[PDB]
RNA sequence: CGGAGAGGUA
DNA sequence: GGGCTAATGACGGCGAATACCC
DNA sequence: GGGTATTCGCCGTGTACCTCTCCTAGCCC
């Protein structure tokens, strides 16, 4: 990319074993400077975030073993258009099942 | 106004709860510490420690006074080398990382005492701990009374600590020398010297290729 | 070329013949401050311009009026030395020429007296030594250049003023040199405010009612009147082509009677011909639209002259009937309607509530300074003082024509104040801009804005003083007596004095000398930060800011900045950029004139190389400067393009012009990543001098010139051949032809030998050259630190190879071998101050004494009888350095503090201690005492000696210029005394000084020895005065605060070893910590049994995109291996011809390099000096950007002998097996940066105690504990840790109870602690009842 | 030493 | 002396306070 | 009608440290 976010005509066609040419190095600059600063950036709007996730949860603590709570969630393997995305096997596991599984047949 | 403050109440966080039995110090790496130890410096544990250094001096009868224990601890003679290694017997160190993002960001450890300057962290544990070794400081605390030391025992250790407390699964993965020693030995090749003969299990495989 | 050049040639790869050299690093600083400093016969930049626009001063009233006639600055009372040494600024006083004249009261003006105060002393302001340093109290201070919005307009987009909506509005700001602001922004209903400065938008044509204009003058200011006719129904149009382009087709415009563009359509181009070719000028158009049109002036009755039509509103048929009834036949309307200056200012003057320049004042009054009720002579007042102010509303020259080029004025300057027609000028443009077809001023462009560097800032502080004063004078000559009184009655140094003191000692610019490295300095002298007073802010995203504009390219290093918050906010000044007289920057290039490069170069400015189209430094060029390519890459705006060769403007000067001193220095830039090669120019700078220098054998050939340009270099100011050489001092005799009329003499370099840097790093120099070696002007008499042979030297070479061993390089962690600690490389010294001053006190002024009370015999066994300890004794934390004593006048204590005293048998003395110890944590060898004593106290024992130390070293000097003059004088009177008769016979028996009383004839050669004879005396005379100066300079009062007696400065010298956890890290980016010292024998080895001194984790190379380093091992190993080779010859013996042939070997490999070779050098001495500094290596010159291909690498592997690979196996020897598969191994320049484990290690359990908050804080004696933040809570919190949280919360950082007693009970052998009633918990507790408000404890 | 302003590092 | 003594070359949110089309 | 859509003042500030400065002020005895 280039300043304004986007991406130059002509690519960086020099490799790091062969050298590159001055106005290449140039323009390699911009991203390396956006990607300093968007990491300090970062940092500082994840800190603020952390801080105010844990205060609106840090009041909930695990206290009861069972409520008999037969309610629960629909929970599917997310697949969007023709390719899934992730399997229902990575989801399920560490859950508690709210009803009794049966068999697809 | 005074009820509160920035940033709150101010004993409770910010500003500033700086706390003693703490030290900061730059980190290397030693990769011959098993997983529940770190690397800590004589003279870090010597100054860490210097209260039940006292206390195990006072207690063998070493020491007549606090003032004979601060001269026999300065004095840097042999015999607190044999009561630092009792007080450090297993008594653990908390590490926590500048930043800490996630829960890992402090683990407990057994300290092995060690020549240098530097804080000798586990080198598969660095990984958990999102840092480096790139002149950035880790921080030591030492969990005191009984209480708080088996609380480190029991879950602050990175041994108990081995899976990501966001998704589950190790944290504790081989990175990236280790993962790349495995990867070499393991490879298979087409041609060797020792190729196509048969062994008595592993026995001779090391044998023969020692 | 150059002696200190043949001493030893560093090879160059460099294939690009270099025109034009690098100019002097520090060109900015000594433009700038010379600038400032020179007289000008006209009005230009300086003390010449701030008077000029400050005076003449004039009274009320009594013609009594204050003339500027010159100024003269006084001559320093201390040289830079000196200067450095007492504590005090490097200054120079300001002396001025003032002329009081009073004239007669009242008559035409013929003065009744006038009273000259020559050289009046209003300030004496600070020097700069000519390296680009301010000496403030004593240290080297730099004023760091800043980078601010040039003075004029600033079109720009308003983003934020929309307010969650589309259509980005439009601003432009007239930003004045000094002044108020003023803003004409947009609306998202295109109408035009005025902000003057932040306060609240006003509509803009208020200020054009307060610059006395009507609603008919403004609109025929900015729109075109519109001419309809009363003729025919529905009357006609003077068909205009230029207004149908500008309007929408809102009715029928007819051609030859029919109508040919029907109302309802766009009028197209094609439409515009045909009505033009149909020779159509006047149209039948509908009523409506007549209606439609806004009017542009009044019209009233012919006869009464009631007012029927005002400007500015819109037309309907009772107005058509009453201008026709009162007579008219031509309307006057306006041009409106989107494109062509759309009817903007209609809507404003619609909104503004003003018709008349009386009320617009007292609007703008009113709102400029809330309440107070309005007068119109007070609006008048402020309007003037706002926009019409002479001596505080200042624009400038380059406000001027920055403000011209904006509005693209024919002009090039003109007035430094606003005026009317500039407003409408720039709402002309706004308005244009409105439309579409105007230009928005990018925020960032170099173009844009410019370089404050000292000068400008110090006199814009002159010119606030200069202020000051000219208030005090003028309230002073209308009171004072209008009989003779003395000009420097009402002028005080007080206000200009505090002013530019306060500027170049608190000021965010006046920066402490980063200097720990002679590329720290020359890169922070040129340092360019966008913060300041009137700059940036710290936090500024700023993330069009923050990035870099495509201008940057040769002006400023896209590669080096700060990875602080501060990113892209500090920049550094390229290698070839300079400031224009303006102050916007400029970089040279090559002018190409059809085809072929000249190398004449024009130092294109930051908008002239937009217009301009520049090829790029890489291409290649034959004959006499043509491409040898038709299509070559350039660059015209800022991105790349392929365009003929004969269509190019420029070219730039140098491969390397782009990148700053301290990125330029790192080799193979062309291969690391421009995120890594950021932090590896980063840590240049961090590198700290070593124990000696070694010139990396890897280089760029910059080391030279950063080495002479900085300061830390004593270069040959004139050429000679060296008469003395020493470890302080170095003489040269000049060369006479170089010699000054009269006898200059000697040239003397006393060198600086361990003085603490800003950054605690020992300075030295150390003499490279040795006696009766010729020098020629400019070359090097003594390398500074972190420098060999005036090549700058930041770190050392060390043996490397890349393969993980024993897990020991994990993450960039570094192995070193026992080796480095073996050489004592990459070991430092640093320096310390400890500033003991004695004070005055009430109950007694303190004294600085060698008799402490309740110490005993050690701390006082290394103490002279002064009470300071002796220069060279090794101490540690805690012994005494300064025997300080504070009289204790109050004898009277409590009874518990008298009781602990008698009880535990401490001395009770009416004076208490007050000693300086050595911190703990710190130790090592005093190597300066520094004694500062104002005049009114007694001189020690210990300043005396300071004092005879410095006297004989003024003495030594004036005594060898004494020795040479009066060798001349003894010389050519002997000359004289042998002529004139047979004399020489006893000449020679009598002593040199003897033939002052040998007789001589009485004739002319008689009254020239009488003559010489006086001369011999004036010239001793002139000895005894000079030192007798030097004694009053040197025994002069010390510029101390008064509750201050004396400064006693100890200098502590610690020599500190690399060691595991310092940040040890190469040039390229590479970083890492040393892992462990393993032991010789232990390093991997190769057939030849040579251990290798560095291991390095090859897991850093292929992540961090750094192969740099990889290139710099391989050129290194073949470097060594020349060295090895030629170093074996050397042991061998050879023939000076076989060095001879292998150096022009090696020297001559590589093609298109131009270094050229021997025999040119001196055919045995020079040759085998050469070969002696190269036999630990050949220094490679790479240029950064077009430097050494692979093949050119591995031939000078094959030259050395060494795998073309670079790849020679290695042998672990740990276990002494061969490793499976061959490793890289060479040599890499490595730098200690100041990261030292050392610096970094603290630890406590007890210790300092702080109030309000309960914690471990301040103090290094023993630092302060970590802060456990809220984050550290949070991860305890996630945890099932809970108890921990208690104690590193409650009982070990605040109650100091709690803390006390678990202490207490850990020291009686338990780990105790009870919870109980929690300390905090009570106070809250307590602190909540107090408020009426009771706290119940009831449990769940 | 209680909290704000500034440079540098990570 | 001193002892009393009652803003524009940051950035974003946010409630209060207005601004405006149908 | 009424919800945008502006204007009108206050205020908050990742992590840790290295250095520096700057801290209720008015005032009658």
């Amino acid at each position: 990319a280039k300043p304004d976010g986007s991406i130059i005509e002509t690519p960086i066609t020099a490799n790091f074993r062969e050298g590159l040419n001055v106005l290449q190095y140039f323009i390699s600059t911009h991203g390396a400077r956006k990607g300093l600063a968007d990491t300090a950036l970062k940092t500082a709007n994840s800190g603020y975030l952390t801080r105010r996730l844990v205060d609106v949860a840090q009041d909930l603590v695990v206290t009861e073993d069972d409520c008999g709570t037969h309610e629960g969630i629909m929970m599917t393997p997310v697949i969007e258009g023709g390719d899934v995305k992730e399997p229902l096997r990575d989801r399920v596991l560490g859950r508690v099942t709210a009803e009794d599984v049966l068999k697809p047949g | 106004d005074m009820i509160k403050g920035k940033q709150g109440r101010f004993r409770q966080n910010l500003l500033g709860k700086r706390v003693d039995y703490s030290g900061r110090s730059v980190i290397t790496v030693g990769p011959y510490l098993r997983l529940h130890q770190c690397g800590l410096p004589k003279k870090m544990a010597l100054e860490l420690f210097k209260p039940f250094i006292y206390g195990k001096l006072e207690l063998r009868g070493l020491a007549t006074t606090i003032k004979a224990a601060k001269k026999m601890v300065e004095r840097e003679e042999a015999v607190v080398w044999d009561i630092l290694d009792e007080v450090i017997r297993e008594h653990p160190v908390l590490l926590n990382r500048a930043p800490t993002l996630h829960r890992l960001g402090i683990q407990a450890f057994e300290p092995v005492l060690i020549e240098g300057k530097a804080i000798q962290l586990h080198p598969l544990v660095c990984a958990a701990y999102n840092a480096d070794f790139d002149g950035d400081q880790m921080a030591v605390h030492v969990p005191l009374t009984l209480e708080a030391q088996l609380e480190a025992r029991a879950l602050m250790m990175s041994t108990n600590n081995i899976l990501s407390p966001a998704n589950g699964e190790p944290i504790i993965v081989p990175s990236q020398d280790v993962v790349l020693g495995l990867y070499y030995m393991t490879r298979d090749c087409v041609n060797a010297k020792g190729e196509g003969m048969v062994l008595t299990g592993p026995k001779e495989a090391e044998r023969l290729y020692r | 070329y150059s002696y200190t050049e043949k001493k030893r040639i560093r090879k160059d790869f460099g294939k690009r013949p270099q025109v034009l050299d690098v100019p002097y690093l520090l060109s900015i600083q000594l433009d700038s401050f010379q600038k400032f400093i020179e007289q000008d016969p006209e009005g230009q930049y300086g003390l010449e311009a701030a008077f000029r626009s400050v005076f003449p001063i004039q009274s009320y009233s009594g013609n009594s009026e204050l003339q500027y006639v010159s100024y003269r600055l006084g001559e320093p009372v201390f040289d830079v030395q000196e200067c450095q040494i007492r504590g005090v600024t490097y200054s120079a006083p300001l002396r001025v020429k003032l002329r009081l004249v009073i004239y007669e009261r009242e008559a035409p003006e013929g003065t009744v007296k006038d009273i000259k105060e020559q050289e009046v002393y209003m300030g004496e302001i600070p020097l700069m030594t000519d390296n680009g340093t301010f000496v403030i109290n004593g240290t080297e201070r730099v004023i760091v250049s800043q980078l601010h919005r040039s003075p004029g307009v600033f079109f720009d987009s308003d983003k934020g003023k929309t307010h969650s909506s589309g259509k980005v509005l439009y601003n432009a700001r007239i930003i004045p040199y000094r002044g108020s602001w003023l803003d004409f922004e947009f609306d998202p209903k295109d109408n035009l405010f005025v902000r003057i400065d932040r306060r609240r938008k006003l509509p803009a044509t208020i200020i054009l009612r307060a610059l006395n204009y009507t609603t008919e003058q403004i609109l025929d200011l900015f729109f075109e009147k519109v001419i309809f006719e009363i003729r025919d129904n529905k009357l006609q149009m003077e068909l205009v082509p230029e207004r149908l382009r500008g309007e929408t087709a809102s009715f029928d415009i007819e051609a030859n009677g029919k109508v040919y563009v029907e109302k309802g359509r766009r009028i197209t181009a094609r439409h515009i011909r045909q009505l033009e070719k149909d020779d159509v000028k006047l149209i039948e158009v509908p009523v409506e639209y007549i209606a439609g049109k806004v009017v542009a002036k009044d019209y009233i009755d012919e006869s009464t002259g009631e007012l029927i039509c005002a400007a500015n509103m819109e037309l309907s048929l009772d107005l058509l009937a009453k201008l026709s009834q009162s007579g008219h036949k031509r309307i006057e309307t306006l041009f409106t309607n989107d494109l062509d200056h759309g009817p903007y200012i209609s809507e404003t003057l619609r909104v503004d509530p003003t018709n008349d320049r009386l009320s617009a004042l007292v609007e703008i009054y009113r709102m400029m300074r809330p309440g107070e009720p309005p007068t119109r002579e007070a609006a008048e007042s402020l309007f003037e003082n706002l926009f019409f102010s002479e001596d505080r509303y200042d624009l400038s020259a380059v406000g001027r024509m920055k403000f011209n080029r904006s509005l693209l004025r024919e002009e090039i300057e003109g007035s430094g104040i606003l005026s009317k027609d500039d407003i409408i000028d720039v709402m002309k443009k706004l308005i244009d801009i409105r439309n579409g077809k105007g230009e928005v001023d990018d925020i960032d462009h170099l173009g844009n804005r410019r370089i404050r560097s000292v000068g400008e800032m110090a006199e814009n502080q002159f010119r606030v003083g200069l202020v000051r004063v000219e208030r005090a004078v003028k309230e002073r000559l209308s009171l004072g007596d209008l009989d003779t009184l003395m000009p420097q009655d009402m002028i005080n140094a007080k206000p200009i004095s505090a002013a530019v003191k306060e500027f170049f000692g608190s000021s965010q610019l006046s920066q402490f000398m980063d200097q720990n490295n002679p590329l720290s300095e020359i890169t922070h002298k040129r340092r360019i930060s966008a913060l300041g007073p009137g700059g940036l802010t710290r936090e500024r995203a700023g993330f069009e800011v923050r990035d870099v504009h495509p201008t940057h390219y040769g002006r400023v290093c896209p590669i080096e900045t700060p990875e602080g918050p501060n990113i892209g906010l500090i920049n550094s000044l390229s290698v070839y950029a300079q400031t224009n007289e303006y102050g916007f920057l400029e970089t040279p290039y090559r002018k190409v004139t059809d085809g072929v490069v000249t190398d004449e170069i024009h130092y294109l400015s930051a908008i002239e190389e937009g217009n301009y189209v520049i090829a790029q430094a890489n291409s290649n060029l034959d004959e006499e400067g043509h491409f040898v390519e038709d299509l070559v890459t350039c660059r015209s705006k800022g991105e790349s393009s392929l365009f003929s060769r004969d269509q190019v403007d420029y070219m730039d000067v140098s491969t390397q012009q782009v990148v700053s001193v301290g990125a330029s220095l790192i080799p193979f830039l062309e291969h690391d990543d421009a995120n890594r090669a950021l932090m590896g120019a980063n840590m240049q700078r961090q590198a700290v001098p070593t124990l000696r220098a070694d010139k990396p054998l890897v280089g760029t050939g910059m080391e030279r010139a950063v080495a002479v340009d900085s300061g830390v270099t004593a270069v040959a100011k004139r050429g000679g051949v060296v008469q003395y050489v020493d470890a302080s001092r170095i003489v040269i005799k000049v060369n006479e032809d170089e010699m000054y009329p009269g006898e200059a003499g000697i040239d003397i370099y006393n060198l600086t030998k361990y003085t603490r840097s800003n950054q605690n790093t020992c300075i030295n120099q150390m003499p490279c050259v040795s006696l009766g070696e010729p020098v020629e002007r400019g070359d090097v008499l003594a390398d500074g630190p972190s420098t060999d042979l005036g090549e700058l030297a930041l770190g050392q070479n060390m043996r490397v190879a890349f393969m993980p061993w024993n897990g020991y390089n994990f993450e960039d962690s570094i192995l070193v071998s026992e080796r480095v600690v073996q050489e004592d490389r990459f070991t430092t010294i640093h320096i310390q101050e400890l500033a003991c001053v004695s004070r005055d006190t009430k109950l007694g002024p303190e004294e600085i004494t060698a008799d402490i009370p309740n110490v005993g015999e050690a701390a006082l066994s290394k103490l002279d009888e002064s009470g300071i300890v002796y220069i060279g004794a090794e101490v540690t934390g805690g012994d005494i350095l300064v025997g300080k004593v504070t009289p204790k006048g109050e004898t009277q204590l409590t009874p518990e503090e008298k009781l602990l005293r008698a009880i535990f048998g401490e001395k009770a003395s009416d004076v208490k201690d007050s000693s300086l110890r050595v911190p703990n944590g710190v130790s090592g060898t005093v190597i300066d005492v520094q004694v500062f004593t104002r005049d009114g106290v007694e001189k020690d024992k210990r300043a005396l000696e300071i004092e005879e130390m410095q006297l004989k070293q003024a003495k030594k000097d004036l005594s060898e210029e004494l020795q040479i003059l009066e060798a001349g004088l003894f010389s050519r009177i002997r000359a004289v005394l042998v002529a004139g008769g047979v004399e020489a016979e006893k000449l020679d028996k009598l002593p040199r000084d003897r033939w002052l009383e040998l007789g001589l004839t009485d004739e002319e050669k008689q009254n020239q020895l009488e003559q010489l004879a006086e001369q011999y005396d004036e010239l001793k005379h002139e000895f005894e005065k000079k030192l007798e100066a030097k004694r009053r300079k040197i025994t002069q009062g010390d510029d101390l605060a008064p509750g201050v007696l004396k400064i006693v400065k100890v200098y502590l010298a610690v020599k500190r070893r690399i060691q595991p956890g310092d940040k040890m890290a190469g040039r390229h980016g590479n970083k890492g910590v040393i892992s462990k010292i393993n032991p010789i024998e232990d390093m991997p080895y190769d057939e030849n049994g040579t251990p290798v001194d560095i291991v390095l984790n090859p897991l850093g190379v292929p992540s961090r995109m750094n192969i740099g380093q990889i290139l710099e091992t391989h050129l290194g190993m073949a470097a060594k291996g020349i060295g090895d080779k030629i170093n074996a010859m050397l042991k061998q013996q050879q023939e000076v011809a076989k060095l001879r042939e292998f150096i022009q070997r090696a020297y001559d490999l590589g093609a298109d390099v131009r270094q050229k070779v021997d025999l040119s050098t001196f055919s045995d001495e020079e040759v085998m000096r050469l070969a002696e500094n190269l036999r630990k290596g050949m220094p490679i010159a790479t240029p950064v950007f077009d430097g050494a291909k692979e093949a050119e690498i591995k031939e000078l592997l094959k030259l050395g002998d060494l795998p073309t690979s670079g790849q020679i196996r290695l042998y672990d020897g740990r276990t002494g097996e061969q490793f499976e598969r061959p490793v890289t191994v060479g040599y890499m320049y490595m730098l200690k940066l100041n990261h030292l484990v050392d610096d970094k290690m603290h630890a406590r359990s007890t210790g300092s105690y702080s109030l309000v908050t309960q914690q471990p804080l301040g103090g290094k004696a023993q630092f302060g504990g970590q802060r456990f933040g809220e984050m550290e809570v949070w991860a305890l919190e996630a945890y099932g840790a809970a108890y921990t949280l208690q104690e590193m919360l409650t009982v070990k950082s605040d109650d100091v109870n709690g803390r006390t007693k678990m202490y207490k009970n850990i020291v009686d052998g338990n780990h105790q602690m009870e919870p109980g009633m929690p300390e905090s918990f009570n106070v809250l507790l307590k602190e909540i009842r107090s408020l009426g408000i009771n706290i119940e404890l009831e449990d769940e």
